[PDB]
Order: C-alpha cells, then structure tokens, then sequence
C-alpha cells in the first residue's frame, strides 16, 4: 500500500561541514532542489495511497458487546481491547513475520496515518461488515443478522438461500476451521509475506546503496573530503572535488529516479488495493478470481506493515 | 483571535450499529445522489 | 425523484460556481508541466563549472582549442538537465496513462453501462452517470440511488405454516412488531405473505430462528367463491 | 408449470426429451371434483 517516506538533506548528501563544497554545489544550480521536491512528490502519495486503501468509510463502526453472529467466531479478527495495540490477533502475527542513517542526510519521516489508526479503519471496515452486510459502503449502515447477510451472499452466487439455513452449523463450521488454516499458516511460514518483505527489503537496500556511494572515488583521489582540502591546493583541490560532486549528485539522481519507478509500481498495487477493498469488502464482487478463488461471498481486510491484508471467502 | 491549533486526527464520526440476531433496517425513503468525479 | 435528480444536478453546478478548488487534480498536471519547463529553463543560467554560462559569451572570450573545455562542460550539465526532464516526463506520462485507462474503463462501464461495482461509478448504487470535458480531463457527474429514511423492523429467516419451511422468492420478511410481511431487499414495500411470493423446502426443524405464521394463497377465495356459488345450486335444486 | 415455463414445440429444440410435466392445479382441481361428486350422489338422495 506504501513505500517508506524520505527525504534527503542534498548538500549534507553531497558535501557537509564543508562550506567551499556547497559553493561548488551551487555552480550546478536547481537540481538539489528539484531532488528534494520529486521524493517530497513520492513521499506525499504515500500518505494519499494509505489514506485511499483505508480511509473509504467518514465513520467508524464498532463491534457490538453481544458476539451473537450465528455461529460465526470472528474473534480471531475482531479486535482484542484487552491488549495494549488494538490490533486483531491475525494481524499482530502480520505485524511482526515482516521483519526491519541520519548521519548522512537521509530522513525517514514517519507516515500520516499511524499504525494504530490504521488498526482502526481496518476495524471498522470489519465491524461494517459483520454487522451491516454491504449497504454501508452505498449508504448508511443498516444492521441486519449476520445468517440472513450470508443468505443474501448465497443469492449473490445464484445459490438459492435455503441452502444456508438448511447447513448453517456446516457452514459456520467450516468457516470457522477455514480462519484456523490462515491463523496457523501465518504461524507456520515467513514465505506468505513475501510481497511486502520484499518492498520492505527492496526500500532499505536502495538507502543503503545510496549511502555506500559516499565512500566510491569517482576517480578523485579519495572520497574523504578533508583529504581533498587539506593536501591539495584550492584550483586543483576544486578539480578533485568536483569530481565527488558530479559522482554523487549523479549517485543522488539514481536513488531519487529509482525511488519514482518503484513508487509508480506501488501506486499500481494501492489502487489495485483500493479497488479489493471497494469491491470484495464494501460488496461482493461477481468477478472471477478477483476476491479469491472460487465464487466470492465476502472478504475481511487486515493492517500489515506498509500494506493490506484481505481474507477472501469463497464458496467452492 | 484566530490561531493555529494542532491535534490527533479524527478517523470519522463515531458510531455503534444496532446488531441483534433478529433486527433489520429496511430503508423506507432515497434521495437520488449526483456527485462530479475529475480525472487527467 | 426527477426533483430531486434536478436539485443535485442544481447542486453541482452551484458547487462549482461558488468554490475555488475542486479541480485541483487537473491544476496539479498543468503546474507540472509548466514549473519542470520552467526548472528546465533555469537550467540554462547554470554555469555547471564553466566561466560563464552564456555559451555565445564563452564563444566571444575563448579560442578553438581552450573554448573546448569550457563549452564541453556546458554540455554535460545541459544534456544532464534534459535526461532529468525526459525521466521525469516519462514517468508523468506513465501516471498519465493510468489514468487515461481508469478514465476509459469508466467511460465504459458508468456511461456506456450500468455497473454493480461498488463506488466505481461514484459512492451509492450507481444508477447512470454523465461525462464532461475538462481542459486535458474527463469529469463524470455520477448518478446514484442512495438509502435515507431508515426504520428498525423484527425480521426471521424463514415462516412455518404447516411444519414446512417457506422463504422468500426475491427480499426479506419483516415485522412492525404486530404482523409479518415479505418486502423487497433495498425499499420498504411490505406483501402479505402469499405462496407467490415465496418458495418452500424442507421442515422446521432444521432452520435456526424460524418463526410462525399463515401464508396465504390466492386460489383459497377463488375455490371459496366456487364454494358458496355450487351450495347456494344445490340449496336451489332441493326445492323443484 | 411454476417451475418451468413454456415456448414453442418440440420438433424445434434439438436434443429435447420426453417426460411428464406436473401441474399443481390439477389434483386440487380433481380433490374438487370428488367432493363435488359426492355432493351431486348425496343429493341424489332428496
Ligand atoms: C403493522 O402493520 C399492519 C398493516 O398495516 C397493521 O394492521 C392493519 O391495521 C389496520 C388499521 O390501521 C386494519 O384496518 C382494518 O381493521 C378491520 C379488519 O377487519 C376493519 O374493522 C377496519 O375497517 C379496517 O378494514 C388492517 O386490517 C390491519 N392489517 C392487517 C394485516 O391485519 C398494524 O396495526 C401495524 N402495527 C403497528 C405496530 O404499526
Ligand atoms: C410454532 O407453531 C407450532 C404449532 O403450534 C409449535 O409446535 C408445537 O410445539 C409444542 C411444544 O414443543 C409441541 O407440544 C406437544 O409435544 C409433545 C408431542 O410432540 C406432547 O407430549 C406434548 O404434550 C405437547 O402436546 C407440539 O407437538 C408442536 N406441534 C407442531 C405441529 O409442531 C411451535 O412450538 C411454535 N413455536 C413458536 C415459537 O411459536
Ligand atoms: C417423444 O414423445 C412423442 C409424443 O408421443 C413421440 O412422438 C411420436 O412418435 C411416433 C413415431 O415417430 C409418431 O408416430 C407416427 O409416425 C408416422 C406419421 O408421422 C406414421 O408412420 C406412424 O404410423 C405414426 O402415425 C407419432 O405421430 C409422434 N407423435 C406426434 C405428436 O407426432 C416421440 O416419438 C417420443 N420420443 C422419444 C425418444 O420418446
Ligand atoms: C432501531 O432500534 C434501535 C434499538 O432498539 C430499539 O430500542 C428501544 C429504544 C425501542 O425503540 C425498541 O422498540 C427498539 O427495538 C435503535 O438504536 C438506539 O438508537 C438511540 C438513538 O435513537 C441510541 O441512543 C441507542 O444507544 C440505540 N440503542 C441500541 C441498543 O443500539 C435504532 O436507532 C433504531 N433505528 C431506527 C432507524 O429506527
Ligand atoms: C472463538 O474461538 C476461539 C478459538 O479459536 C475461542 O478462544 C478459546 O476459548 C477457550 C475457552 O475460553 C480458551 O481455553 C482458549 O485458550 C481460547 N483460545 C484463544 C486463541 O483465545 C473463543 O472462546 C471462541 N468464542 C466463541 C464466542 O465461541
Ligand atoms: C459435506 O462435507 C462436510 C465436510 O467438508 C461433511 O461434514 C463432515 O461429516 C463427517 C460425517 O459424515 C464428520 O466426520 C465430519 O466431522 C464433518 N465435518 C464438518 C466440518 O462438519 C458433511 O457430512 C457433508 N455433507 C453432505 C450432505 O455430504
Ligand atoms: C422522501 O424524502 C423526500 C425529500 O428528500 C420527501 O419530499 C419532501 O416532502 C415534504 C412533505 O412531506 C415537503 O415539505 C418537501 O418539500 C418535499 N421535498 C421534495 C424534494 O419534494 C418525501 O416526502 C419523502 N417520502 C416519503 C415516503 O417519506
Ligand atoms: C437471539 O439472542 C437472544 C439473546 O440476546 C437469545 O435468547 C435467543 O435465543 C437468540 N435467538 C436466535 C434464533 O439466535
Ligand atoms: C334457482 O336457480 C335458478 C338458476 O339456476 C334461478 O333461475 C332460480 O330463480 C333460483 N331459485 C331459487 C328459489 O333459488
Ligand atoms: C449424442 O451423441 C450420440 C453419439 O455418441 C448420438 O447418437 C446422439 O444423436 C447425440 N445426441 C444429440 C442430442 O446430439
Ligand atoms: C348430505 O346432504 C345433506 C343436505 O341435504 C347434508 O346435511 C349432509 O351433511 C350431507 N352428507 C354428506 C356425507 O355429504
């Protein structure tokens, strides 16, 4: 759903401690400037993305006293008021199987939305769900009992409704153990996570890489600048440095160029999460292998570090 | 007498759902919504 | 409902008469376009470590083979400035185009088509919608059947009536509290229960919260009519 | 007939078959009829 804000400080990037580095730095004009406003772009659709995934209710729906769903034994993804967080139990496994400077520049500026707040909207689009079917994303929330909304679902995949009623101890049932197999999956395997592991790593690495070019020569003879000051004189001291300055200004402008082409891909997956989240929590999408496999019946979003988490269930 | 202030941001309104194993809120009256979206 | 389809095509108009903001997402292309040209410009003034930045200025100062390194500077800086801005672009127009195709896929499902996609075509249950030309956009005016008056109601699953379980053909029973309707799934427009408007299966035994009433069937008053008719004849042909 | 519904005739539709086809009238129709016919054999009596 989001990468990581940043921001870099250019100069203490490029130069630092060292004021005839940044009036070198000046001879090259705006592009320190326009680096800083191309991520402050990245770092502001952030904040857009998580709110556009999470923020589609102007209310929050809390779960009501009396656990009467039928059968139903949601409290695997309820939240638990008993802890601390107010996360669900299935999403404090997601907050922890995906695993995680300054003195260079780089700023790594928290999130608009915390991760408590998120734990919120993701409790309300739930606590919406089991508790008004769909009409809260069309309208006000209207309650009606959870074994009538999954009657209406079955219509929704044109199986006709007594055959709920008729099986409904099965049904929960099944369902029941179904939220069993992703609660001890999640337990099980770090290899579920790997989408967001991996935007996690891959964000971390492209830092740690703009850091490493600090110490590259570029062809001067040593990346330490007091080496460069001190033991050259200042018009030829001035053609080692410009030498750092065209190598990492250059090293500045491929993190910041990379960080745009990943930032356009997660922006593809939070629209695509946006869209899920519209379509298989707010609704019942008829859409084959959209909300899942199988015919869809409904889908519970979860909170996972930069991410979104959905249990589709399906009818097989 | 205008000022700054700062604060932790409202998710929404809150509210709690009527839920009971027996209860349903069949709308009675609509109004028909027209609302603009804008896209590049 | 054309009153009030009316009052909220009035609503848009005077909305975006009387704010000054609402088309943010169109001005936030067109400054772009215009302050990367513009920072694309400044450029031009940057030395990059050259004498001078005014190439002819360098042209009018230096001979062919110092000049060289001067202008071979320029060059750099100048040619470096362009791959920012063509990067930048590129990657514009990949958004762009992102757009463009969300702009399609709902020129074609919301105007060219009913979608059952929940606030794809606008938040409610969509009933149409209706595009604008906007300088370098599309704005949809998206009509919607939004639920207001809401009213609690009692309601089961199923009715029994003769130890066999009924349920609705299409919506919901719901009570007042005193009597037992059938009504339509989005609007309260209450039946009497009537064979017709049900279906039936099994027993009541199975069905958790089922509950007791007579469902009626509207063959009983025309048999009963026939009734009354064939009695009072043979009443009749008692007395000749 | 109010599960089905009916259209045209069966030399059209390739691969039809044959079976009976219930109509929930009838037999109310005919528990009528035998009342009525009883109604009609004891007023015979008069
Ligand atoms: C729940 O909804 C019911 C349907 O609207 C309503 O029952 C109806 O009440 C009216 C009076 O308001 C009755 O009117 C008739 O009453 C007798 C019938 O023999 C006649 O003397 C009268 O002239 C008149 O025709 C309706 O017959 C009655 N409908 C039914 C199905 O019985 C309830 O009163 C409502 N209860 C609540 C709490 O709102
Ligand atoms: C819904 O309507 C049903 C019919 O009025 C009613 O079913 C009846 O329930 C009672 C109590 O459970 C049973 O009472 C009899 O039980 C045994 C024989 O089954 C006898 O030993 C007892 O003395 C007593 O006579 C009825 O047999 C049963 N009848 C039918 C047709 O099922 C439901 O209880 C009603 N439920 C509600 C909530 O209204
Ligand atoms: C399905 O049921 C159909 C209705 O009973 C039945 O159709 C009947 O089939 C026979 C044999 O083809 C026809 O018999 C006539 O055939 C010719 C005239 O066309 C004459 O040589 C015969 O002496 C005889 O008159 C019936 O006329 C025909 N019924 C109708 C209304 O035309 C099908 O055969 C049944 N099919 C199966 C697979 O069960
Ligand atoms: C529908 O009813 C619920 C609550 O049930 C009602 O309880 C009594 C007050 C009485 O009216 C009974 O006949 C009903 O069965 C309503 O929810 C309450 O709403 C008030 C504000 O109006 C709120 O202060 C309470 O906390 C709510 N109580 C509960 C238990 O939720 C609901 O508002 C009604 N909805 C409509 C559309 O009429
Ligand atoms: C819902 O199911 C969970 C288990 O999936 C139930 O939680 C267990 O309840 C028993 C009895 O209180 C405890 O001994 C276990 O230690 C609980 N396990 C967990 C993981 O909490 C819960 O009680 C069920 N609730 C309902 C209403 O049926
Ligand atoms: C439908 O399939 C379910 C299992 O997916 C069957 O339920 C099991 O029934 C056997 C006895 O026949 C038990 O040993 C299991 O404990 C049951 N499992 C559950 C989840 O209840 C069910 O019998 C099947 N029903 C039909 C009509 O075929
Ligand atoms: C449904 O809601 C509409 C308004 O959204 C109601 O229309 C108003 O009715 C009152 C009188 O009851 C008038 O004073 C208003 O001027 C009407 N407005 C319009 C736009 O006509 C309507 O009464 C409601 N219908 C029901 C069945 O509740
Ligand atoms: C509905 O809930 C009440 C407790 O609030 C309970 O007494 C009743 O038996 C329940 N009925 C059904 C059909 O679940
Ligand atoms: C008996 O029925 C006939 C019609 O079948 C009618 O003409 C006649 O007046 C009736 N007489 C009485 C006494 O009902
Ligand atoms: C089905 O296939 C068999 C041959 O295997 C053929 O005899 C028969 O006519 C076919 N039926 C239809 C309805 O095409
Ligand atoms: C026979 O007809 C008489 C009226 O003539 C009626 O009272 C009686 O109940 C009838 N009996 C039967 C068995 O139909």
């Amino acid at each position: 759903v989001s990468m990581t804000k940043t921001s870099v400080d250019c100069t203490m990037y490029i130069c630092g401690d060292s004021t005839e580095c940044s009036n070198l730095l000046l001879q090259y004009g705006s592009f320190c400037t326009q680096l800083n406003r191309a991520l402050t772009g990245i770092a502001v659709e952030q904040d857009k993305n998580t709110q556009e995934v999470f923020a589609q209710v102007k209310q929050i729906y809390k779960t009501p006293p009396i656990k009467d769903f039928g059968g139903f034994n949601f409290s695997q993804i309820l939240p638990d008021p008993s802890k601390p967080s107010k996360r669900s139990f299935i999403e404090d496994l997601l907050f922890n199987k995906v695993t995680l400077q300054k003195f260079n520049g780089l700023t790594v500026l928290p999130p608009l939305l915390t991760d408590e707040m998120i734990a919120q909207y993701t409790s309300a689009l739930l606590a919406g769900t089991i508790t008004s079917g769909w009409t809260f994303g069309a309208g006000a929330a209207l309650q009606i009992p959870f074994a009538m909304q999954m009657a209406y679902r079955f219509n929704g995949i044109g199986v006709t409704q007594n055959v709920l009623y008729e099986n409904q101890k099965l049904i929960a049932n099944q369902f029941n153990s179904a939220i069993g197999k992703i609660q001890d999956s999640l337990s099980s395997t770090a290899s579920a996570l790997g989408k967001l592991q991996d935007v996690v790593n891959q964000n971390a690495q492209a830092l740690n890489t703009l850091v490493k070019q600090l110490s590259s020569n570029f062809g001067a003879i040593s990346s330490v600048l007091n080496d460069i000051l001190s033991r050259l004189d200042k018009v030829e001291a001035e053609v080692q440095i410009d030498r750092l300055i065209t190598g990492r200004l250059q090293s500045l402008q491929t993190y910041v160029t990379q960080q745009l082409i990943r930032a356009a891909e997660i922006r593809a997956s939070a629209n695509l999460a946006a869209t899920k989240m519209s379509e298989c929590v707010l609704g019942q999408s008829k859409r084959v292998d959209f909300c899942g496999k199988g015919y869809h019946l409904m889908s519970f979003p979860q909170s996972a570090p930069h991410g979104v988490v959905f249990l589709h269930v399906t009818y097989v | 007498s205008q000022s700054i202030i700062a604060y932790t941001m409202s998710l929404g309104a809150e509210n709690s759902v009527a839920y009971s194993n027996n209860s349903i809120a069949i709308p009675t009256n609509f109004t028909i919504s027209v609302t603009t979206e804008i896209l590049p | 409902i054309a009153n009030q389809f009316n009052s909220a095509i009035g609503k848009i108009q005077d909305s975006l008469s009387s704010t000054a903001s609402a088309l943010g997402k169109l001005q936030d292309v067109v400054n772009q376009n215009a302050q990367a040209l513009n920072t694309l410009v400044k450029q031009l003034s940057s030395n990059f470590g050259a004498i001078s930045s005014v190439l002819n200025d360098i042209l009018s100062r230096l001979d062919k083979v110092e000049a060289e390194v001067q202008i071979d500077r320029l060059i750099t800086g100048r040619l470096q400035s362009l791959q920012t801005y063509v990067t930048q672009q590129l990657i514009r127009a990949a958004e762009i185009r992102a757009s463009a195709n969300l702009a399609a896929t709902k020129m074609s499902e919301c105007v060219l088509g009913q979608s059952k996609r929940v606030d794809f075509c606008g938040k409610g249950y969509h009933l149409m919608s209706f595009p604008q030309s906007a300088p370098h956009g599309v704005v949809f005016l998206h009509v919607t059947y939004v639920p207001a008056q809401e009213k609690n109601f009692t309601t089961a699953p199923a009715i029994c009536h003769d130890g066999k379980a009924h349920f609705p053909r299409e919506g919901v029973f719901v009570s007042n509290g005193t009597d037992w309707f059938v009504t339509q799934r989005n609007f309260y427009e209450p039946q009497i229960i009537t064979t017709d408007n049900t279906f039936v299966s099994g027993n009541c035994d199975v069905v958790i919260g089922i509950v007791n009433n007579t469902v009626y069937d509207p063959l009983q008053p025309e048999l009963d009519s026939f009734k009354e008719e064939l009695d009072k004849y043979f009443k009749n042909h008692t007395s000749p």
